[PDB]
């Protein structure tokens, strides 16, 4: 109404549209997070920090795989302690805002698991490249 | 049916931010002369549109008295203001033995114009010239340790040295439509009723805030926004006597202020380069300085506020007293109309107190009756209590006229154990933070946090 | 003469060599676009801006696919309104400088189309990953 | 003891563990190299330079392929002038620190070769895409 | 002469004022082009144009 | 000071005229200072006149 421009050029528009909505749109959000006497420092710091954050996130995506697709399967199963909801509930009723209030726990557990599944994959690939 | 984890980059979620915003100046105050315009020269002009969102179902918690942004606003004003006045007009040479005498005396409004003769350094440092400058009331202080003699001193000589103003610089509020840095966004409440805190329902996004014109004032706040539907009475804690009540009025009230006396201007070269400005002589007759306000509209306002105020203070009469007393900076209203500094005595503005029935009764009439306040002007002021940033105003010639549409109110509360049938309100103010808080409250600053997780069940072949 | 160093360490050397020439060389050009009291601000701003531009371009490449190859097929057909020349004319006679004077129109049309073909691909991939 | 955190959040911990050890760990090292009146310039310069170095390295990795895996085969054979050691000696006894003292020669030879094998691959891919 | 104007300075006595050529360089992302052409009226379509 | 013990002699009472809050007015004030900062005035002859 609105549309993608307002939703993601602008921000968070889909926050209320439930997370299944996101599957068709989480693109633009990323590109618009990388935009661009003493005030020169204030401005340079702001610019630099935005860049640093951006790049740090890209580094994590790289490490875990896959990673250029923005949506990746990392071949790590869910721990049952995190499976208290149905997928339909998660995707059709819950928002990212909402999910993120509870799934906020065990963040580093996931990151650890993602990093490690990739490390194992890479070794397996090198062994196959060596055999092949 | 085993669930597998996927990562989602770019999800629309956020967290509270603790960052800074920036100009976003209005891109209309820009012309060659912008270098002579305070708080515009330094800024970057922009012209962004309003945002459509509407985040739908999304609701959010706001809190006006916790929004740190106001401090950023305060701190920059102090520092921008101060920086803009560095390369000019140091007035230290003025602090010499000063000799002066009475106008005519007679009417108190004329007596004040003290002719003040003194010896000043000429373009040649060895040569000295005897010159006079017209000055009035407070800046001229009886010389310490004299005995009711013609010898006086400048007020700041026992303090720190002061400046005048770079004479070329314009000081007029320009709205700054503050914008977010990349990675951040601004949210705003479109809700009425909103007590200053709480779960706003329809909450729009903001790229850049609606611009807000900084104003230096107390008590009555001019050149501000209006409530959209009804008077809003807002306070951090209505039951805490130490807090100040902020009131947003629904309809405007008009204030007309002026300085009637034609005033001429002269300048004095002091040493090399820099000239000093002062009044030559008020050239006309000397009449009072005032602010016209319609009575009708003001008596309509006090009761309308009383009606809304009554909601939190039920079954009680609302009474309006005068300030507690103190220096004019404490008790008077302050204006910078025309660039001159006025201090206006509030009584009898808030003299009345209507029975807690607050009946909205009035009638049609051909009356043009007004309430008039009388004003006292100053030459040297401590800008925002900046004694260490003290400055002398440049004089302005001719007669000043000044509108406009007002007002926001700053009020406090009183009354002891000997009443509780009525409560007493007083004029209040002095903290610049509230002057901006009043409008800044609409916005909250958040950070976008991309990259989240969810199960999907789908798996990567590899 | 010259060679790649002067052409692309330095810039635009191939501009006169017609666009078919580019197929063997557009590499170095990219790497040399990422090089590195009050003058400190001037220099920091220059450095920061170069970085921001670089990264913003990378973000667009990412969004459209493919993207790490620098030359990618995006599986979007040409609109006939843009097909007023033969491929041989385009690749052997025209320069990038020259092409870019006319093909400059409809820039965002292309970008829109590229973004969308990728979005569709990603959904199709997720559906296949879900089935597989 | 130590572990990955001290070794690679901190730096160079594996330097003494011989290069075969690296095959399981060179991940974290990369992410922690991208971390974040007049002193404002000193700090901004430091931040900016760290970013520039990071990005320049990423650009080279991109150009040579493969490149998002951090460990890539580039299909370039070794020159016999560089084959004075057995692989077991290189991987089990030598450190990266040690290898790097001698293999330091001919750095640009390798880079040239890597860039070119990728350039040829890309042409071959385009020809196949054209045929297909 | 300057007493009726603004205050003046002399010179830091240690400082040398002698023209030193500055070979101005482009920032990354930019390049400089030059005309090697004679005849050139100060404007127009230079032919052999060096980087 | 008093002179006598070398450790007391050093406390030189040092009177001078200083600019007052009014630049035209001048006040005579004294500050206690000792040894090296107080230098016999150049070109005087063992007089009570000193310089900083
Ligand atoms: C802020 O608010 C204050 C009020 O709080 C306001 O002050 C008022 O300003 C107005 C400006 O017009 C003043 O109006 C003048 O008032 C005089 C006084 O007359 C009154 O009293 C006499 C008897 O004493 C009555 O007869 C008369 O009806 C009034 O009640 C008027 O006389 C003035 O009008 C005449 O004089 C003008 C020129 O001065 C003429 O142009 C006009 O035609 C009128 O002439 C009349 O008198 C002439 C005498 O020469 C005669 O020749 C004519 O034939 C005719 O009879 C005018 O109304 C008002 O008094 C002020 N009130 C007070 C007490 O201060 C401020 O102005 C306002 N400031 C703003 C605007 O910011
Ligand atoms: C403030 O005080 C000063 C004096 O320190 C007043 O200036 C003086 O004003 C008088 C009367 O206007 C001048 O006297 C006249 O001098 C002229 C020649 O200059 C002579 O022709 C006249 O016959 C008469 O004697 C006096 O010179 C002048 N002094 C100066 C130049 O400083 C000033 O008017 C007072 N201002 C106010 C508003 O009270
Ligand atoms: C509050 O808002 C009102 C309405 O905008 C302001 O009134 C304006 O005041 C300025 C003073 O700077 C006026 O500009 C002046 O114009 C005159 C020529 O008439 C010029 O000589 C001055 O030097 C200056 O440029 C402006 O015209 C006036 N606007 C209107 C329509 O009345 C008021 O200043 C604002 N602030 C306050 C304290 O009220
Ligand atoms: C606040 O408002 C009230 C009500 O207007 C003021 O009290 C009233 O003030 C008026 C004006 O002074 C009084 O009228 C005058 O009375 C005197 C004495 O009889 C008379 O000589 C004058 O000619 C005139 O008639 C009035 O009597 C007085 N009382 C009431 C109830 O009206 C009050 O003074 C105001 N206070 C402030 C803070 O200004
Ligand atoms: C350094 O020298 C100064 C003088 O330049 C000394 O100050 C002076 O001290 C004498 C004796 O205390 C004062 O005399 C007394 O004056 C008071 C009234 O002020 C009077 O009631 C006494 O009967 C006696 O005459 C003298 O006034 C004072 N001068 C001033 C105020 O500067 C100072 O004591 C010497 N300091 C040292 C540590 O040597
Ligand atoms: C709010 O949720 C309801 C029910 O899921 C949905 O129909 C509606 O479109 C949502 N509104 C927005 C704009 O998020
Ligand atoms: C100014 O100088 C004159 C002449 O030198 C002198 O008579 C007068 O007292 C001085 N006034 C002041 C206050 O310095
Ligand atoms: C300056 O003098 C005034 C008048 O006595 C006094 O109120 C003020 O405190 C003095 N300021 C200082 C710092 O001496
Ligand atoms: C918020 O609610 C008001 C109700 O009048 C509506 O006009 C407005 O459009 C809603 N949100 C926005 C975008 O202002
Ligand atoms: C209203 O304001 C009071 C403080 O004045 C605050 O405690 C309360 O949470 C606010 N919201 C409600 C529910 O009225
Ligand atoms: C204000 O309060 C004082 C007592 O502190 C009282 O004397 C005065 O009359 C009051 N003013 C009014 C009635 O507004
Ligand atoms: C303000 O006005 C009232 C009423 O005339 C007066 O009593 C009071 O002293 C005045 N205060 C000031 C600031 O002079
Ligand atoms: C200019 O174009 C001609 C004809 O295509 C070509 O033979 C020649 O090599 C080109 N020169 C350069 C260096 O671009
Ligand atoms: C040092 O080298 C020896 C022999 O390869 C090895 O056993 C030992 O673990 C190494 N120590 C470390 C911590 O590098
Ligand atoms: C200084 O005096 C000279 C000689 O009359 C004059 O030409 C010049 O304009 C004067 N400058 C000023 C600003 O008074
Ligand atoms: C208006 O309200 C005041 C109390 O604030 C009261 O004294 C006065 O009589 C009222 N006048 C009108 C217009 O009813």
């Amino acid at each position: 109404a609105v549309g993608i421009g307002a939703v993601f050029l602008g921000f968070l528009g889909a926050a209320g549209s439930t997370m299944g909505a996101a599957s068709m749109t989480l693109t633009v959000q990323a590109r618009n997070l990388l935009s661009g006497t003493v005030w020169g420092i204030k401005q340079l710091q702001a610019r630099v920090l935005a860049v640093e954050r951006y790049l740090r996130d890209q580094q994590l995506l790289g490490i875990w795989g896959c990673s250029g697709k923005l949506i990746c399967c990392t071949n790590v199963p869910w721990n049952s302690s995190w499976s208290n909801r149905n997928l339909s509930e998660i995707w059709d009723n819950m928002t990212w805002l909402q999910w993120d209030k509870e799934i906020s726990n065990y963040t580093q557990i996931i990151y650890g698991l993602l990093e490690e599944s990739q490390n194992q994959q890479e070794k397996n690939e090198q062994d196959l490249l060596a055999l092949d | 049916e085993n669930l597998w984890v996927t990562v989602y980059y770019g999800v629309p979620v956020w967290k509270e931010a603790k960052t800074t915003l920036f100009c976003a100046s209005d891109a209309r105050a820009y012309e060659k002369e912008v270098h002579n315009v305070w708080a515009t020269h330094a800024c970057v002009p922009t012209d962004p549109s309003p945002q459509e969102l509407v985040l739908g179902n999304v609701t959010e918690n706001f809190n006006m008295w916790k929004n740190d942004m106001v401090d950023q606003m305060h701190e920059d004003i102090i520092s921008l203001w101060d920086q803009s006045l560095k390369p000019c007009v140091k007035l230290t040479p003025l602090c010499v033995t000063l000799i002066c005498s009475d106008a005519t005396v007679k009417t108190g409004t004329v007596e004040e114009m003290k002719n003040c003769s003194f010896n000043t350094t000429t373009e040649i440092r060895d040569k000295e010239k005897k010159e006079y400058a017209l000055f009035y009331k407070p800046d001229i202080v009886p010389l310490s340790e004299t005995n009711n003699t013609s010898e006086y001193r400048l007020i700041n000589c026992n303090t720190s040295a002061c400046t005048q103003a770079c004479p070329k610089v314009t000081f007029e509020p320009i709205p700054i439509h503050y914008c977010a840095p990349a990675g951040y966004a601004i949210l705003k409440c479109n809700d009425e009723t909103f007590n200053g805190t709480g779960p706003c329902s329809n909450v729009s996004t903001v790229q850049c805030t609606h611009g807000i014109r900084p104003v230096v004032s107390t008590q009555l706040l001019l050149n501000g926004s209006l409530a959209e539907k009804e008077i809003v009475i807002r306070s951090e804690n209505l039951t805490n006597n130490a807090k100040i009540i902020i009131v947003h009025l629904h309809t405007p009230v008009e204030i007309v202020c002026t300085r009637p006396n034609n005033n001429t201007r002269k300048s004095v070269r002091i040493g090399p380069g820099q000239t000093f400005y002062a009044t030559g002589d008020i050239i006309g007759d000397i009449k009072q300085a005032h602010c016209n306000i319609s009575e009708e509209k003001w008596n309509d306002t006090l009761q309308k506020v009383g009606i809304e105020l009554q909601k939190h203070f039920p079954n009680k009469t609302i009474k309006y007293n005068q300030s507690a007393g103190g220096d004019m900076e404490i008790t008077t209203h302050s204006f910078n109309c025309g660039g001159e500094f006025f201090y206006c005595n509030t009584s009898n503005l808030f003299n009345g107190t209507y029975n807690g029935t607050y009946i909205s009764t009035n009638s049609s009439a051909n009356s043009t009756s007004t309430i008039t306040l009388q004003c006292r002007i100053k030459q040297i002021i401590n800008m925002w209590q900046g004694v260490g940033r003290c400055m002398y105003a440049p004089p302005i010639a001719g007669n000043i006229t000044c509108r406009s549409n007002i007002t926001g109110l700053l009020l406090t509360r009183d009354g002891g154990t000997n009443s509780n049938e009525t409560e007493t309100f007083r004029p209040a103010g002095g903290d610049m933070r509230d002057n901006w808080r009043s409008e800044l409250y609409k916005y909250k600053v958040v950070k976008i946090e991309p990259l989240g997780v969810a199960p999907t069940r789908c798996k990567r072949r590899v």
